[PDB]
RNA sequence: UCCCAAAAUGUAACGGAGGCGCCCAAAGGUCACCUCAAGACGGUUGGAAAUCGUCUGUAGAGCGCAAAGGUAGAAGGUGGCUUGACUGCGAGACUGACACGUCGAGCAGGGAGGAAACUCGGGCUUAGUGAACCGGUGGUACCGUGUGGAAGGGCCAUCG
RNA sequence: CACCCCCGUGCCCAUAGCACUGUGGAACCACCCCACCCCAUGCCGAACUGGGUCGUGAAACACAGCAGCGCCAAUGAUACUCGGACCGCAGGGUCCCGGAAAAGUCGGUCAGCGCGGGGGUU
């Protein structure tokens, strides 16, 4: 036993597997289910047949084409324009 | 406040409901009460109270939700989405509802 | 219990005296905030119930107690505990606390001589300042606990300071001379 | 000298001069030649040199500034961690950038205070005059 | 969690920084309502800040924590009513060598809020964890050594 | 979308915004008016909410002017760079070929486009 510190301070290990990002891009097919993106919070909110995972995880409601609608950073918009 | 009407408007999930719209002007005494749909900048039916308010300006309440409802079957229209603007549904409003709720 | 007594000789002098287009663009009071900034020195459960009472009399309104806004600071400072007791006044219950002043409250005052006249509230608007307590209609030593005041705020639709100074001594107010 | 408030520790990479105009608040001015990290005791060697040749008044812009934190071997092994806090200071200077400025001395005082300070410097250098306005 | 990380994902070092091993019966569900930090000028204990008032005010605040993303048409702040912090299931994807891990529309039984469209299978998200083995406990009545029971086991649940 | 204007509601969400300045009242909208209840204020009809005019168009709004500020923003040139090929012991640099900024300057803007209902051309 000593009277100095329990854990030695500055230290440099650390870090965290991790994934994230865009899935299904502007112009695919898409099945009903199937994740188009993968993000932390609303980077990209939902639109049409686009639906919203508690983790802000945008899927397809139902299938057919993703677009992508660019207002301009924060009105960000990923929407599936039916096929049929 | 403004943040009153965009709150209601935003909760109204335009089509995937698949309804129609209902707008209503009850903040003066020409209510509105229109019906728009969601797609096309379109309003279909509608009835005012200015056009012959029945002596009544505030008691109007049924007569155009009841003038409303009729409009509606006139078109077809029996599906519906209710936008109390920033009306926080009690009176003049909540008759209208029941004046349209009864009429079709 | 005045109403036509703010009407009849205030409003049409006002014109009488600048000269505005309508009834409308002359100056009005819009509301009267009653403040009492107790507490930090006086952090009692029993001093909460005490001012509160002491305004229920003169007022005929229950008060509110805005609690801090969770300042920690490094002196006694900490979370949304009660440090201040507020009263708004506007209309009729309004009229009969303003009334109330100019006949009770502002003559029968221990030391009085008048009120700070200079540029207050810039964009048109008073900021009433008492010192003491046992200077009121409704409040005596006889039924209390201590030794306090108040702080009175005077909302007007006025444009100007210079719109404002008229309106507020018209309706009857001192001003040091 | 050194910063008042930081990080502690940085990194390296180079390319061609990014903010650095010819004639802003001085007549004179000495401008690099060369990419280099300005010790902040060269800076300092450079001011004095500048200071003393120009006696009383006080008329030197010292255009540069030493931020970049530098590191070091304490003595021995490798068997360990990152290094040397405390080292020393640099200013990053790439080739067009004014490190310092003359006002109120002569063409001839000050072609020589940057001759002189010339010679404390780790890289070749140039003296200039006016005729740069920018953006005011 | 950020940086390294070379504008997809991924990427090492005894590289640079910093957190977690819980918490909340409301800090959950839903329906209502509210809108911040700061500064100037004016005022009771006061007076550097405080409680009040007007004027500026994408947000310079807040979000139980670390940081990043996100966010005021709220995810911030306040209240009514509540227990979906449900049981049986999962179209289809994300992610990993596996074993794990993530998201999820829709169906049934039953409910909660709301007039209603609707929303609800915990919390703005990304940490708050531990295979398997042996075993404690509530349920169940599958096996049970000739038969019928029983001991013991199996199975749901859950604790170490 | 004969034409003017107003009240609602969209697409578009700064070339749509702010400031300053001017016009509009009894059509519409705004304050206003009173409130014991329906309903409402951790206090106050401030806001919600009810009954209604008058009075005014003050405030708010709508519309119009304007280029002071915001916002938008070229051409040229450079930075940087895919591929090709080199220089320097090095930090670092060059040539050929396409690609191509940011900032700045010229300048452009006080938007454009729908649907419904109300009131005017005495
Ligand atoms: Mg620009
Ligand atoms: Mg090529
Ligand atoms: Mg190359
Ligand atoms: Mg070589
Ligand atoms: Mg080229």
């Amino acid at each position: 036993a000593h009277k100095k510190g329990v854990g030695s301070s500055k230290n440099g290990r650390d870090s965290n597997p991790k994934y994230l990002g865009v899935k299904k891009f502007g112009g695919e097919v898409v099945k009903a289910g199937n994740i188009l993106v993968r993000q932390r919070g609303t980077k990209f909110k939902a639109g049409q047949g686009v639906g919203m995972g508690r983790d802000h995880t945008l899927f397809a409601l139902s299938d057919g084409k993703v677009v992508f609608i660019n207002k301009g950073k924060g009105a960000r918009f990923i929407s599936i324009e039916a096929a049929q | 406040r403004r943040k009153l009407r965009t709150r209601r408007k935003v909760r109204t999930t335009t089509a995937a409901s698949g309804r129609l719209r209902l707008s209503v002007y009850r903040s003066s005494k020409h209510i509105y009460a229109q019906i728009i749909d969601d797609s096309r900048g379109q309003t279909l039916a509608a009835a005012s109270s200015a056009a012959l308010k029945s002596g009544n300006k505030t008691d109007t309440a049924a007569a155009v939700g009841k003038a409303l409802a009729a409009a509606a079957a006139e078109k077809g229209i029996k599906q519906v989405v209710f936008d109390r603007g920033s009306y926080k549904y009690h009176g003049r409003v909540k008759a209208l509802a029941d004046a349209a709720r009864e009429g079709g | 219990q005045l109403k036509t007594k703010y009407n009849d000789q205030v409003r049409p002098a006002l014109m009488q005296q600048f000269g505005y287009s309508s009834v409308m663009a002359v100056p009005r009071i819009e509301k009267i905030v009653v403040n009492e900034g107790l507490g930090s020195s006086k952090e009692d459960s029993k001093a909460i119930d005490k001012a509160a009472k002491e305004l229920a009399l003169i007022t005929l309104q229950k008060p509110i107690i805005t609690k801090a806004k969770k300042s920690i600071s490094n002196f006694k400072l900490r979370q949304g505990m009660p440090v201040g007791i507020k009263v708004t006044l506007r209309g009729e219950r309004m009229y009969v606390f303003l009334e109330k002043l100019i006949n009770i409250g502002l003559p029968r005052i221990r030391d009085f001589r008048g009120i700070n006249p200079n540029a207050f509230d810039g964009r048109g608007n008073y900021n009433l300042g008492i010192k003491e307590q046992l200077i009121f209609p409704e409040i005596t030593y006889d039924m209390v606990d201590k030794t306090r005041g108040m702080d009175i705020t005077i909302v007007t639709t006025a444009k100007t300071d210079e719109e404002a100074r008229a309106l507020l001594q018209s309706m009857g107010l001192p001003f040091r001379k | 000298k050194r910063t008042k408030f930081r990080k502690q520790f940085r990194g390296r990479m180079t390319g061609d001069a990014k903010g650095g105009d010819y004639v802003a608040f001085g007549d004179y001015g000495l401008i690099a030649m060369e990419p280099a990290w300005i010790k902040s005791n060269q800076i300092e060697a450079c001011r004095i040199v500048m200071s003393r040749h120009f006696r009383r008044g006080g008329k030197i812009y010292i255009r540069i500034f030493p931020d970049k934190p530098v590191t070091k071997k304490p003595a021995e092994t490798r068997m360990g961690k990152g290094k040397g806090a405390v080292e020393y200071w640099v200013s990053v200077v790439k080739p067009g950038r004014v490190m310092f400025e003359v006002a109120g001395v002569t063409e001839e005082q000050a072609k020589e205070a940057f001759r002189l300070a010339g010679h404390k410097l780790p890289i070749q250098t140039k003296m200039v005059k006016r005729e740069v306005y920018d953006e005011a």
